[PDB]
């Protein structure tokens, strides 16, 4: 809990390593077509300044 | 539609990844790891106590 | 402006034109292109709006004329794959 390298957290019953900071992590998403909207019916944006 | 995106092993980060299906308006995912668990497979050999 | 497109067998792209209309009337929508094809066969215009539209096309990069009522409009569109290799219904 207090040597461990990455920042690792030690939890017991059962025994883990908690938040250890190595490495990356992919995910994978498959949104279902009915949270999309298509480009023409989705409001379009002119004369734009920031 | 399956969207593939790769995120660092960091707990307490928001991060932020942009949908784009083409023909459909674009979609913006805020993804945040709240617990990173590694949980090892354990074979208990003895335990020792006082005598 | 095409917000959606999917290059497949059905329409999978999705078109949505502005116009500025004279009167209140029935309109014709046909693709004067030979590669996109419209479901939509007529739709009603006023004036100042928008209508959606949609296609089906084989090709990735689709550059094609709508013919809405008796004037033409240009649309870009970058259709993607779909997920099925074979597919279940003619086209």
């Amino acid at each position: 809990q207090h040597t461990a390298p990455f920042g690792c957290q030690i939890a017991t019953n059962p025994v883990r390593a908690v938040n250890c900071a190595v490495g990356n992590m992919p995910i994978s998403i498959d949104i279902p077509e009915a949270a999309f909207t298509r480009v023409v019916d989705a409001p379009s944006l002119t004369d734009m300044s920031c | 539609y399956e969207h593939v995106t790769v995120i660092p092993n960091t707990v307490g980060v928001p991060y932020k990844t942009l949908v784009n299906r083409p023909g459909y308006s674009p979609m913006v995912l805020e993804m945040e790891l709240l617990s990173v668990t590694l949980e090892p497979t354990l074979s208990l050999d003895y335990i020792t106590c006082e005598y | 402006e095409v917000p959606a497109c999917t290059h497949s067998s059905d329409f999978g792209g999705v078109a949505i034109i502005k116009y500025a209309a004279s009167k209140k009337g029935k309109c014709a929508v046909h693709s004067m292109t030979n590669a996109v094809t419209i479901r939509e066969a007529e739709i009603e215009v006023e004036g100042n709006s928008q209508l959606q539209i949609s296609f089906s096309t084989a090709l990735a990069s689709a550059e094609f004329r709508v013919q809405v009522c008796s004037t033409q409009v240009h649309c870009a569109a970058e259709c993607h794959p779909p997920k099925d290799h074979i597919v279940n219904y003619p086209a």
